[PDB]
């Protein structure tokens, strides 16, 4: 296990992969031309699981750039770091996806998906031990969410035993770019269901509410959005870029994380919450980083974590800290808080500690959690696809495609039966 | 790249079209013989050897007069002669010669014309017709053309814009039968279509720019900042942008229900200098004031299921987000149950540009509302109405027969404009 | 005999993974190629 082979798909897909390229970057003391100018042996120790080592001194991301629209591609190639991608990784159509869910999953996404193989078998092969990949992308759109999942397939039957790891923007009303999100929301979670390992639920909603609520942003951007997907990615890959033991790479991951199947699906949660402007900031210490894993204002879903129960969480600290002083305020929160932790599921609460602090913070804390209370997401999507649905409005935009209403009815029902699932566990019991 | 067909058929169509391309050539820097001292105007306008640009635009007309004023005009050199298409006898103002008897010996020429525009395109994305309702040409010639190339472009975008006919400026008694026998003929073949009602337009002119007796030229120039507006987003590259195929996403929730209505902000005359400069709030509280609208009608008394604003010029987003929020504090504005998403905002950084000695006044800002609203069934019902009190005598119907059109096609076309008003009835009702 | 088994226990899942993923091979150009009958056939229509 060392290779992640990362992929990149549609306009959000393509800026939060571009972000979290130029986060772990300077975590890793790379610059935007690939050489290393850091001054800690960490920082390189495992830097062969996100970049591969070309001639020299240099590091390229092992990272596939797909989109059924050009524009996107040439924004990132004009970026920060845009010099550092492999430019034969760029894999673009002409013709885009127009926020249908069909148009990617189905006709010119299908077209490009060959193209996007080639390239993601070019660097699969030229690995020692691919642990698996690692897909950005949205469920709202069509690319990210229609192609995106399609690649998933395609990619799960060239490489069936690798790991499938993910990280999908649930689409809100509060930042709508198109009127059926819900659907093209609802087709790919049919999807995720059944072909990913791990899912991390990255809610738009949730960081509206942040931005708006918290960071006190009159009119949030996706670049005011964007900055704390950048600091949840950092913060959940930490250990599997960084020398450590628990977690260490995909598939321990998985094994400690997911319990049954179908429930692959995470709440992540940070502290602190930092606004782009924001840095300041004098604050946050191991009780203050710990409390706020309850804390449904830190969730990047919107959730409530108290509503349900956690089936596993890993938390990951980073910073200079006493692993004394982690240790007591973590078993002191799963101790005062026992009712939200399953009985049936004993010691479901690891925690790392990582040396190295995000860029701005002194101090930080990233939660994973495997909650019961993420139904609460999914059936927020539900009600929104039927409230379409029941009327069959926008429909003509995807039978157009060659869709049938069945696969509608399919996908919602499986989604529901994903939220069932969660209610099931909810209300076990170690009647045993 | 990306490539917008633009067809102008009959008077209205042709004059509105030279109207247009007049302003995208001052918006762009192009001069009247081409040549231009971004790079999106490039979905429409081509390139030659010679660095001149020239439309991707084909005028019909079946009568000369119209077309001949812009082969001898300022723009002559604008467009090369095989895309100035005329024959020698009008419609007559009757939809069957345009279809049928006059159209059926022009319609070969014109679509191998629009073959060598799409030839020269590589990301075709469809095409723009602009058309009277109310003109043998406008209506019987477009639908036989809509037809056609339905036949050969397969599942392309076709989006229309409708003059919608007005007694203060008509020309023909039997407009309404013009009107609905192409709104029958047409709707399987369009994808989206944006009436423009002469009246509304003939009142904004007399209203706000203070123009006694409008003629076409006043009205034309109007329409023309309206067509731009939605057009700006193709022949621009901004902070916010939406193509053919994210227009109809975000508009059109049934194939039938596809005519959104367009409102216009602000329209200042050339005089006072007072009078602005007006804030963004100002101008989007404009767009829901039945007086800015592009048909009459009253939204009041119907339901949105979509609401598009598209900003050109000074506009911040901030800006925008604070006028949408006082505007939903009046209750007012009600939407469909099954329509969560009303706002779709759009913002081109042009502001904008107005024609040398023109009427309107030069703005820093400027904004166009295209809401799908159950209200324009009001502008149809108008129509059938007067299409009703004729044809319960057959009064003129002998004219259309004559041209080898039959009775049961009046009556066709009649009960699919009443299943088209069941739609509207049928959408705006809660679950 | 139970370690080849397990190799074989493997493959019967993996084998049936790639039906259930040849299943959605099927259905993509089914609704591709339906996706072509019909707008094939609406000009069919349109001629005539
Ligand atoms: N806004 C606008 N409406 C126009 C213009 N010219 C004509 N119309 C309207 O269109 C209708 C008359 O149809 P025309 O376009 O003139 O006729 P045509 O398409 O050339 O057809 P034929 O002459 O019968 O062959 C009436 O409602 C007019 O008010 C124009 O330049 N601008
Ligand atoms: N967080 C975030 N969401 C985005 C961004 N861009 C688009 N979205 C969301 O993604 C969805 C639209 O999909 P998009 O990725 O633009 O379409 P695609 O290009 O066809 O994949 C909606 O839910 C948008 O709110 C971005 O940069 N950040
Ligand atoms: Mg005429």
């Amino acid at each position: 296990m060392r290779e992640i082979v990362h992929i990149q798909a549609g306009q959000c897909g393509n800026q939060i992969g571009a972000k979290f390229w130029e986060v772990i970057s300077d975590e890793h003391g790379i610059d935007p031309t690939g050489s290393y100018h850091g001054d800690s042996d960490l920082q390189l120790e495992r830097i062969n699981v996100y970049y591969n080592e070309a001639t020299g001194n240099k590091y390229v991301p092992r990272a596939i750039l797909v989109d059924l629209e050009p524009g996107t591609m040439d924004s990132v190639r004009s970026g920060p770091f845009g010099q550092i991608f492999r430019p034969d990784n760029f894999v673009f159509g002409q013709s885009g996806a127009g926020n249908n869910w069909a148009k990617g999953h189905y006709t010119e996404g299908a077209e490009l998906v060959d193209s996007v193989l080639d390239v993601v078998r070019k660097e699969s092969e030229s690995c020692d031990c691919l642990q698996g990949f690692q897909l950005t992308h949205s469920l709202g759109g069509g690319t990210g969410s229609g192609m995106g999942t399609l690649l998933i397939s395609k990619i799960r039957e060239e490489y069936p035993d690798r790991i499938m790891n993910t990280f999908s923007v649930m689409p809100s009303p509060k930042v709508s770019d198109t009127v059926v999100e819900p659907y093209n929301a609802t087709l790919s979670v049919h999807q995720l269901v059944e072909n990913t390992d791990e899912t991390y639920s990255i809610d738009n909603e949730a960081l509206y509410d942040i931005c708006f609520r918290t960071l006190k942003l009159t009119t949030p951007t996706y670049g005011d959005l964007n900055h704390l997907v950048s600091a949840t990615m950092s913060g959940v890959t930490t250990c599997l870029r960084f020398p450590g033991q628990l977690n260490a790479d995909l598939r321990k991951l998985a094994v400690n994380m997911v319990p049954f199947p179908r429930l692959h699906f995470f709440m992540p949660g940070f502290a602190p919450l930092t606004s782009r402007g924001s840095q300041q900031y004098r604050a946050l210490t191991v009780p203050e980083l710990t409390q706020q894993m309850f804390d449904s204002k830190n969730m990047m879903a919107a959730c409530d974590p108290r509503h349900g129960r956690y089936l596993t969480v890993a938390a990951i600290f980073r910073g200079r800290m006493s692993m004394k002083e982690v240790d007591e305020q973590m078993l002191n929160v799963q101790n005062k808080n026992s009712s939200y932790f399953v009985e049936w599921i004993p010691n479901n609460v690891k925690t790392a500690v990582c040396d190295i602090p995000p860029r701005g913070l002194k101090m930080s804390a990233t939660f994973i959690g495997n909650s019961t209370a993420i139904q609460e997401l999914f059936k927020r999507i539900s009600e929104q696809f039927t409230a379409m649905f029941r009327r069959k409005a926008f429909l003509h935009w995807y039978t157009g495609e060659g869709m049938d209403e069945m696969e509608f009815t399919e996908a919602e029902s499986n989604m529901n039966d994903l939220v069932s699932e969660y209610q099931q566990y909810q209300d076990a019991t170690a009647d045993e | 790249m990306r490539e917008c067909i633009s067809i102008h058929v009959g008077q209205a169509g042709v004059q509105i079209g030279n109207a247009c391309w007049e302003l995208y050539c001052l918006e762009h820097g192009i001069q009247p013989d081409g040549q231009m001292p971004d790079d999106s105007f490039n979905t429409f306008f081509s390139e030659t050897g010679a660095g001149k640009h020239v439309p991707r635009a084909v005028f019909v007309d079946l009568e000369p007069t119209v077309i001949d004023e812009v082969r001898t005009g300022t723009y002559r050199q604008l467009f090369h002669p095989e895309q100035l298409i005329t024959g020698k006898e009008d419609a007559a103002n009757n939809y069957a010669r345009g279809h049928y008897t006059i159209g059926k010996e022009i319609i070969d020429l014109v679509l191998d014309r629009i073959r060598k525009l799409a030839d020269q395109c590589t990301g075709l994305q469809g095409f723009l017709v602009f058309h009277s309702f109310g003109g043998g040409t406008g209506s019987g010639f477009t639908s036989l053309l809509m037809e056609r190339l339905s036949v050969d472009y397969g599942k392309k975008s076709k989006l229309e814009f409708s003059i919608y006919p007005a007694p203060q400026v008509s020309t023909a008694v039997v407009e309404p039968y013009n009107s609905i026998l192409t709104t029958h003929t047409t709707l399987e073949h369009s994808d989206c279509a944006f009436m423009v009602d002469n009246e509304a337009i003939y009142d904004i002119c007399r209203r706000n720019l203070d123009i006694e007796r409008p003629t076409y030229t006043n009205l034309n120039r109007l329409i023309s900042q309206i067509v731009s507006s939605i057009t700006a987003s193709l022949r621009f590259d901004g902070a916010l942008n939406v193509d053919l195929t994210e227009f109809q996403t975000n508009l059109v929730p049934y194939p039938r229900i596809h005519f959104p209505l367009a409102t216009y902000a602000p329209v200042i005359s050339a005089e006072k200098a007072y009078h602005e400069q007006l804030s963004v709030a100002e101008i989007t509280n404009a767009c829901f004031e039945p007086a800015n609208q592009m048909v009459k009608c009253d939204p009041r008394h119907g339901k949105y299921m979509a609401c598009c604003l598209l900003y050109r010029g000074d506009v911040v987003p901030k800006d925008v987000n604070a006028a949408i929020a006082t505007i939903k504090t009046k209750r007012s504005i009600q939407f469909v149950d099954w329509c969560p998403t009303g706002f779709k905002v759009g913002i081109n950084y042009q502001p904008p540009t107005v024609v040398p000695g023109g009427d309107l006044a030069k703005v820093q800002r400027a904004v166009c509302m295209l809401s799908n609203t159950t209200a324009i069934a009001e502008a149809w019902a108008r129509l059938d109405h007067k299409f009703d009190l004729m044809y319960a005598k057959r009064a003129f119907v002998h004219w259309y027969v004559g041209e080898g059109m039959e009775e049961g096609e009046f009556s066709e076309a009649r009960e699919d404009m009443a299943a088209l008003e069941k739609d509207y009835e049928e959408v705006g009702v809660d679950s | 005999k139970k370690l080849e088994a397990a190799e074989e226990r493997r493959k019967y899942q993996e084998a049936e993974l790639l039906k259930h993923l040849a299943e959605k091979r099927e259905h993509e150009r089914e609704v591709i190629q339906r996706a072509i009958e019909e707008n094939n056939n609406w000009i069919k229509m349109a001629k005539e």
